[PDB]
């Protein structure tokens, strides 16, 4: 129980270590998400317009030239944006949702850097109050005017679901989504019980889903199709087989 | 003063821990003494201006209200930096790199003149002699 | 299983109607204790859900208030017939 | 209130009100409760209106090395005249900052408008910089003023040199998009060349004809480069004006080497020959890799008149007749079949670094051309010429120290730059038959970070010394604590070091060189160990070089990299003395280099020791022949000489 | 950790209801050796907040061990019916329903929750027992 030993002066790092050595079901769900990311479908760097064409000297170089003739920028000032850079950013953010939903995080950062996308680097630079930061992320994802895949990336890294890129979630991808949701909700309730986090940090209590879904409801939601149907990837057997093997309802 | 601080020196006070507690209380003092002046600047300024409003709030503290005021501009590249501050040094070193890279491209002059100063505040360069000798 | 939001609204309405009917019947049918316990559990669950009803229109508010009132009355009656 | 004082002052400055700003700011300054900055705008307005010398004197008594107010004081003194006071104040400025080519331009312009004084203090900076269209045009203006004021041999010597200076300056530096800016200077150069050859057919005793040969080769390479310039500025590096380019480059490579060997330094001629011939060789390599091309050039692209016409109209858009004042008298048939070599090329490249000291642009151009010919540069000779005494190594590679800048670390950084710039450009829409776009014409090769560190390193070597740049990139180079460079860079460094170090015959430089190789591969092992569907290293910032789909050494080649690392370590041990556990360790690698090192080991050990050892050599060579049957030249020296003599001394043993 | 008990005491004097405060402080008294005041403080944090799983466990175990099966039924019933995080409570609820017709509901519930339970089918067998 050394990882689950903690004190009042023990940081959130150690409180999370206690949760990680403690929760069997949650750690199993975390390994489940790890598998979702281990089975990764990726667009290539040097062979896809993702960044191979969006490898400009800097972002919005087309817009800058037009003006001569951060995400704070257009959010504050509405109309200015230019379409060439807009499309370049569409392809880049598609690449980023791809790579990160695959879980190649330092590679996605290598992209955000070798291109140098101020908003990309900034929004995704934090190593790990923190609750305030997460609520803020949720609120920014809720805000309008940010791209599709980037919006989904932010909602996810915050603990909420957009749909733009999450329009493209497989049974295993939306499984990663719903399992990560259960795990993040139990994580927040875990810190709240381990009161170490501050009150003013949960600045928007309801706008984050603190309550968690249980494994059976995660599976029911991931199986229920948007057409109020049974999912095709669900009716497939080998997926269903691995699913019962993980869910431990296998005999 | 070295007064009682909720049993700061409970069990074998480490030098580092003591220094950190001292820093915390000293910072609390700074925020308390500048509260009145900051409150007036909030009232005086009408529509929030990222060039001036952000500057005032940041140097006076209270990051929460600063974020509330920033409902209009969709930026939180700061809640991440000042409520967690996990990779602080590296993060801001990278932001400085990004800023100087834009400066090395002969652009970013269209941007409001002192919004650049708000960025320098976060990055860590107290004086920036730009390409235009500003 | 397939119907979305099925649990929430569907369960809410079903519970409301069933609770009314069962209350009436059981009171008349020698108040069977097991059924009374079931009713208690169900009414607690129903309280738990009435507060979560989301409002998009004005009709949602009115219906919500009505349901809350009725369930509170029923809950009081149930407590009266059980503990005392 | 300094804020109100300077607010009023700069607001009147921006509304133009110089005298009102002088009034406000000077009244505030003469009150002086807190202010200095009044003086500048005060002097400005006093100049706007016998008086301004006062505030010019204030600025000078606080900072006498000030350009703006210095010229202001010179001009106010020239008002209280003209040419005399201008020349005198410019000479004072040239006594304070003599190397200033611009101040020398001031002195020469004001003397011309002491004609010999202007000639002196113009011709000095003109050939001291040569990047100066300003000084060169003022020089031609001084020459025209001397000609029309008088209205010989030294002028016939220097006209070519100076007009080359002006032409090349406006050509490469101006980014003159193949328009009249370059054509006109080249055309005046053509006039000068036709004039000098037709008039003064110099003898073998004078250097007139020898510098003429120098500049004929010069103007020729620059004609070819202008043709490439026309291609790039119009659309892209063409298909039609490239054999013209190799033709001009032929007509300058194969001008014979000038060297007189008895003042009047013919080293000028030898060194300009070196650089010209080096450039000519590199471009005659790169523009036509393929052969069957150069005799084709001689036979078709030039003839008695057609070839000269084809190469004449291009450079000169209907401005010079063919028979009068052009390249018509000039004869081209005496050029024959001879390519430049990698040996004479190496010599003329050590001649190129004569006027290309420590230049990263030049070094990338050269290393990239040697790697475009796919053989790494003879870089250590260049390093031991440019940086004279820098020892080849450092005491510890485990402590990032900046005061120990290494020469091997420089070969390291420069191979990095060669590889990476090659990669960046190859992605930069090269996927334009010219790849490297000769040095005057191409744009950037190294990037901002690399330029910064190269110049800070030059400041560290060849001198408020900030050197965190040196510390940061030594951190990155030496495979140190928290590095951002990826395997590929360290790996290919270790590859260059492997080849060129084991190639060496020096004992205590082989030892240190393979110590560096051990350094690199042993430090490379642990990263590529963390290749388990998980990233290599953390990269918040593109460190100096971040590529992708290239840098990522995939999961497979671990076996070869590891086993080559084992060969590296056992090699460092074998050239250091434990030649028995060297055998043992090489009986852990199972490749051709394994059998070959164990064979050299048995041979070297028991030439005159034992026989039953040689059966091992027999079996080793039989393995090696079986492997060669598949076409394995993975050894460093082929087997046509390896197996015959070995199996012969094996047959001499049998 | 008296410094931490002082901080919890501050946030318990100011926020009188002190739900998280009572939970963490009675939990400090549980980790240390103050079990009686830990019980009183855990009941205080309970009357403060209905979500506390570890307070549920400590209080229910204190009552069940001290023999107040009725207080165990109270703790278990409240913590189970609030059901934000509690699973095993219905088990001791059924056990106490046996300690006093009613146990059949929770025995069928346990047989629906954990099938290979001879002990649960046997508690049902006892409720059924001639």
């Amino acid at each position: 129980n050394m990882f689950e030993i903690a004190a009042p002066n023990a940081s959130e790092k150690t409180i999370v270590d206690k949760l990680f050595q403690r929760d069997t079901l949650v750690r199993q769900s975390q390994l489940v998400v790890d598998w979702l990311e281990s089975i990764a479908k990726d667009e290539v760097g040097d062979f896809s317009d993702n960044i191979e064409y969006y490898a400009k000297s800097v972002y919005w170089e087309n817009t800058l030239h037009t003006l001569k003739q951060d995400p704070d920028a257009p959010i504050r000032q509405k109309l200015p944006l230019d379409d060439l850079d807009r499309e370049d950013d569409i392809r880049l953010l598609k690449y980023l949702f791809t790579l990160i939903r695959a879980g190649m995080t330092d590679e996605a950062q290598r992209l955000c850097k070798r291109c140098g996308q101020a908003w990309r680097a900034a929004t995704l630079e934090g190593w790990k109050y923190r609750c305030v930061w997460k609520t803020c992320c949720w609120r920014m994802a809720e805000d309008e005017q940010f791209n599709k895949y980037e919006r989904a990336i932010y909602a996810t890294l915050s603990g909420n679901l957009k749909q733009l890129l999450p329009v493209c979630e497989s049974w295993e991808d939306t499984v990663w989504a719903h399992f990560k949701v259960m795990v993040d909700s139990l994580v927040e309730q875990e810190i709240r019980a381990s009161i170490i986090s501050f009150n003013e940090a949960n600045e928007l209590p309801r706008e984050y889903l603190e309550a968690n879904w249980t494994l059976d409801s995660v599976f029911e939601e991931l199986q229920a199709t948007d057409k109020k149907r049974v999912l095709e990837e669900n009716r497939e057997h080998y997926h269903i087989i691995q699913k019962f093997v993980i869910l431990a309802d296998v005999d | 003063g070295q007064l009682k601080e909720l049993e700061a020196s409970l069990d074998e006070p480490n030098e580092y821990v003591r220094n950190l507690e001292r820093r915390k209380a000293f910072s609390h003092w700074l925020a308390h003494t500048a509260e009145e002046r900051i409150e007036e600047e909030v009232s005086l300024y009408g529509p929030e201006r990222h060039v001036e409003a952000v500057f005032s709030f940041l140097t006076g503290g209270r990051i929460s209200d600063a974020c509330r005021l920033a409902q209009k501009s969709g930026d939180h590249r700061l809640s991440l930096l000042l409520s967690q501050m996990v990779g602080s040094q590296e993060m801001r070193e990278l932001i400085s790199l990004q800023l100087v890279d834009w400066n090395k491209l002969q652009v970013d002059h269209y941007i409001q003149e002192e919004r650049l100063r708000v960025f320098c505040l976060l990055s860590g360069t107290p004086v920036w002699r730009s390409s235009d000798n500003r | 299983k397939h119907i979305q939001d099925w649990e929430t609204a569907g369960k809410v309405y079903l519970d409301y109607i069933r609770v009314i009917d069962m209350l009436n019947l059981i009171q008349q049918d020698e108040s069977s204790g097991c059924e009374l316990e079931k009713l208690h559990t169900k009414v607690m669950s129903l309280c738990k859900w009435v507060e979560l009803i989301h409002c998009y229109t004005a009709k949602d508010r009115l219906a919500q208030s009505e349901m809350a009132k009725r369930v509170a009355n029923i809950l009081r009656v149930v407590l009266s017939l059980q503990q005392p | 209130d300094p804020k109100a004082h300077r607010f009023l002052g700069q607001l009147f400055e921006i509304e133009g009100n110089v005298e009102k700003a002088v009034g406000c700011y000077k009244r505030s300054l003469e009150l002086n409760p807190t202010q200095k900055d009044l003086t500048l705008r005060i002097a400005e307005l006093i100049c706007t209106l016998g008086r301004a010398e006062y505030w010019v004197e204030r600025a000078s008594k606080l900072f006498p090395g000030s350009p703006e107010i210095y010229r202001l004081k010179e001009q106010l003194l020239s008002s209280q005249a003209g040419w005399n006071q201008l020349f005198d104040l410019i000479q004072a400025e040239l006594f304070a900052r003599p190397n200033d080519v611009y101040v020398n331009l001031k002195l020469v312009d004001l003397f011309l408008s002491r004609l010999e004084e202007a000639v002196l203090h113009c011709l000095k900076p003109e050939r001291r910089a040569l990047r100066t269209d300003i000084e060169w045009c003022s020089c031609v203006v001084r020459v025209f003023k001397e000609y029309l004021a008088s209205k010989n041999t030294n002028m016939r010597m220097i006209t070519k040199e100076l007009l080359l200076a002006q032409c090349d300056v406006v050509f490469l530096t101006l980014s003159k998009k193949d328009v009249q800016k370059s054509k006109e200077a080249l055309e005046r150069f053509d006039q000068a060349l036709l004039s000098v050859k037709q008039s003064v057919s110099g003898t073998d005793a004078s250097d007139l004809s020898v510098t003429f040969y120098e500049m004929r080769g010069h103007y020729y390479m620059h004609a070819g480069t202008l043709l490439l310039k026309m291609a790039q500025s119009c659309e892209v590096q063409w298909k039609a004006l490239i054999e013209p380019a190799a033709l001009c480059y032929l007509l300058a490579y194969q001008v014979p080497k000038p060297k007189s060997k008895p003042d009047n330094g013919q080293g000028f001629l030898e060194e300009l020959a070196f650089d010209r011939q080096s450039k000519s060789g590199h471009l005659l390599l790169t523009l036509s890799h393929g052969k069957q091309n150069f005799i084709s050039e001689i036979i078709e692209t030039f003839a008695n008149q057609c070839g000269q016409s084809i190469l004449l109209k291009f450079l000169f858009e209907d401005n010079l007749s063919m028979q009068d004042s052009f390249m018509g008298s000039d004869d081209i048939s005496y050029v024959e079949n001879r390519v430049p070599d990698l040996s004479e090329l190496s010599q003329h490249d050590n001649g190129s670094l004569r006027i290309h000291n420590g230049d990263l642009q030049h070094l990338t151009w050269l290393g990239l051309q040697w790697h475009f010919l796919s053989t790494l540069p003879p870089l250590r000779k260049w390093l031991k010429q440019i940086f004279p005494r820098v020892p080849q190594e450092t005491s510890r590679l485990e402590s990032n120290i900046p005061e120990s800048i290494c020469l091997l670390d420089l070969e390291v950084f420069l191979l990095a730059v060669v590889q990476t710039s090659y990669l960046q450009l190859q992605d930069n829409n090269t996927t334009n038959r010219p790849r490297c776009l000769p040095l005057p014409i191409c744009k950037q090769l190294f990037t901002d970070r690399q330029r910064s560190w190269w110049d800070a390193v030059y400041s560290l070597i060849t001198k408020a010394k900030l050197r965190s740049v040196i510390q940061h990139d030594l951190t990155t180079l030496r495979a140190q604590e928290k590095h951002g460079l990826q395997p590929a860079v360290l790996v290919n460094w270790a590859r260059g070091l492997h080849k060129t170090g084991y190639s060496l015959n020096s004992f205590y430089d082989q030892k240190e060189y393979m110590g560096r190789c051990v350094h690199y591969w042993k430090k490379l092992l642990p990263l590529l160990d963390l290749v388990k569907q998980k990233k290599s290293i953390p990269e918040p910032v593109d460190p100096l070089f971040k590529h992708f789909h290239n840098k990522d050494i995939k999961v497979s080649e671990v076996k070869d990299l590891e086993d080559e690392a084992c060969i590296a370590f056992a090699t460092l041990d074998l050239v250091d003395g434990k030649t028995e556990d060297a055998i043992i360790a090489f009986e852990s690698v199972k490749n051709v280099v394994a059998y070959w090192n164990l064979a050299l080991i048995y041979q070297r050990k028991a030439e005159e020791i034992e026989n039953d050892c040689l059966p091992a050599e027999e079996q080793e060579e039989f393995q090696e022949c079986l492997l060669k049957c598949k076409g394995f030249l993975k050894m460093i020296c082929d087997e046509y000489s390896a197996y015959p003599s070995i199996a012969t001394s094996l047959p001499v043993p049998v | 950790i008296q410094r931490y008990v002082e901080n919890a005491q501050n946030s318990a004097s100011s926020p009188r209801e002190k739900s998280m405060k009572g939970f963490l402080f009675a939990r400090l008294y549980y980790e240390a050796k103050e079990y009686e005041l830990a019980k009183r403080s855990v009941s205080s944090y309970i009357s403060v907040q209905e979500r506390d799983p570890k307070a549920h466990r400590f209080l229910g175990q204190l009552f069940e061990i001290e023999g107040n099966v009725e207080k165990a039924v109270g703790c278990y019933k409240r913590s189970l019916e609030l059901n934000p995080t509690q699973k095993d409570l219905t088990l001791r609820i059924a056990e106490l329903i046996c300690t006093l017709g009613r146990a059949e509901y929770w025995v069928e519930r346990a047989s629906k929750l954990f099938p290979g339970s001879p002990e649960i089918y046997r508690l049902k067998e006892q409720l059924l027992s001639g």
